[PDB]
């Protein structure tokens, strides 16, 4: 259902990270299927080649945690007015104060010992279920 | 300005305002203009108090968004309360 | 430009914000509003020194980008019970336990 229209009319676009995090763009293609890219390190500009009716979204390059575009979940490149380019501001969001925890324990705590922790079973399982594409893909769909 | 008081179990008493402790699910219910809280320390209760201040300001903000700071040392008992009070 | 405080005596404290521009005496209107004190009952302090009713916040070192929503500065306070002004009193918060080993 989500996937890139194979338009084949050009846009250029300013990728430009106002987030602290290392992003991963991720190019959802003509079958649907995650393509990653090139990573922007935190307060960096890259000027890309896309097209028209092709989908992106943003991640953290280390831990996947999700990152908005323009305010928003998903990026579609359109027209370029005048030659100009169109910008894609990556930021964070706000995250609630218990997955904004569960990132900060899960950057300090190695995976095969979230066990140990001493915290309510469903606590370990909202641990372990760590941010990942698939998933959003399958929830969006 | 309607302010409620959220107190922490060593008795420390944070002054907030009604908008932003409605943050927090549980703690409407637990007014629906005083709460105490018997397993949430002061140190955890005063950094919730800043996340509602956080979020009140930068929801729906074009304005670059800073990350929300958490000492290591505290981090485990804060998930514990935000797990309690849904936010 | 808003700056955000926390304003702490003994074992209270209040979460608000106020204007850069705005002076100390009425901060004191808006203590008085919350805790029923009226400002000449009131000293206000940041750290050891005492605050003068007519200067700004920001002439007092409280500025927009130091006093920030998730890491606010604090502004301590102290009543005068009859006569005279009690001593500034700070409780401080509850100490964090010891890094669990798989967390170091
Ligand atoms: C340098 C850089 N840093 C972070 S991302 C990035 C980067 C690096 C290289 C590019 C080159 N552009 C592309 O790959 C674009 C992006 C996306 O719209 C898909 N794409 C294509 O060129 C694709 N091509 C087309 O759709 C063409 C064929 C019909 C029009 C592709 C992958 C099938 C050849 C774009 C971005």
């Amino acid at each position: 259902v989500l996937r890139s229209v194979n338009s084949r009319e050009p846009s250029q676009v300013i990728f430009c990270n106002r987030s602290p995090r290392v992003v991963l763009p991720v190019w959802l293609n003509f079958d649907g299927e995650p393509q990653p890219y090139p990573t922007l390190p935190p307060g960096t500009g890259r000027r890309i080649h896309s097209y028209r009716g092709h989908l992106w979204l943003f991640r953290d390059a280390g831990t996947h945690d999700g990152l908005l575009v323009n305010q928003t979940e998903l990026f579609v490149p359109s027209l370029n007015v005048d030659g100009q380019p169109i910008f894609a501001n990556i930021t964070l969001p706000v995250y609630t104060l218990k997955e904004r925890c569960l990132q900060v324990v899960r950057s300090l705590v190695k995976p095969e010992n979230y066990r140990r922790l001493d915290i309510v079973r469903s606590l370990y399982e909202d641990l372990e279920d760590h941010p990942n594409v698939q998933k959003d893909l399958e929830r969006l769909t | 300005m309607m302010y409620v008081k959220l107190i922490s179990s060593d008795g420390h008493e944070f002054i907030v305002k009604r908008e932003h402790a409605l943050t927090s699910g549980t703690i409407k219910a637990m007014l629906s203009n005083e709460v105490n809280f018997r397993e949430i320390p002061s140190h955890v209760l005063s950094k919730v108090c800043m996340y509602f201040t956080y979020k009140v300001r930068y929801t729906n903000s074009s304005t670059e968004i800073p990350e929300f700071p958490i000492a290591p040392e505290i981090a485990l008992e804060l998930l514990m309360a935000a797990n309690f009070l849904d936010c | 430009m808003d700056v955000f405080l926390m304003i702490r005596r003994h074992k209270t404290t209040i979460f608000t914000d106020a204007k850069e521009s705005s002076t100390v005496f009425e901060l004191k209107r808006i203590v008085e509003g919350i805790l029923k004190r009226p400002p000449d009952e009131q000293r206000l302090y940041k750290d050891d020194q005492l605050l003068d009713d007519g200067k700004t916040l920001g002439e007092c070192g409280f500025t927009s980008q130091t006093a920030r929503p998730q890491a606010p500065a604090t502004v301590g306070l102290a009543f005068r019970a009859d006569d005279t002004f009690e001593a500034l009193c700070i409780e401080p918060f509850s100490s964090p336990p010891e890094l669990p080993d798989v967390m170091k």
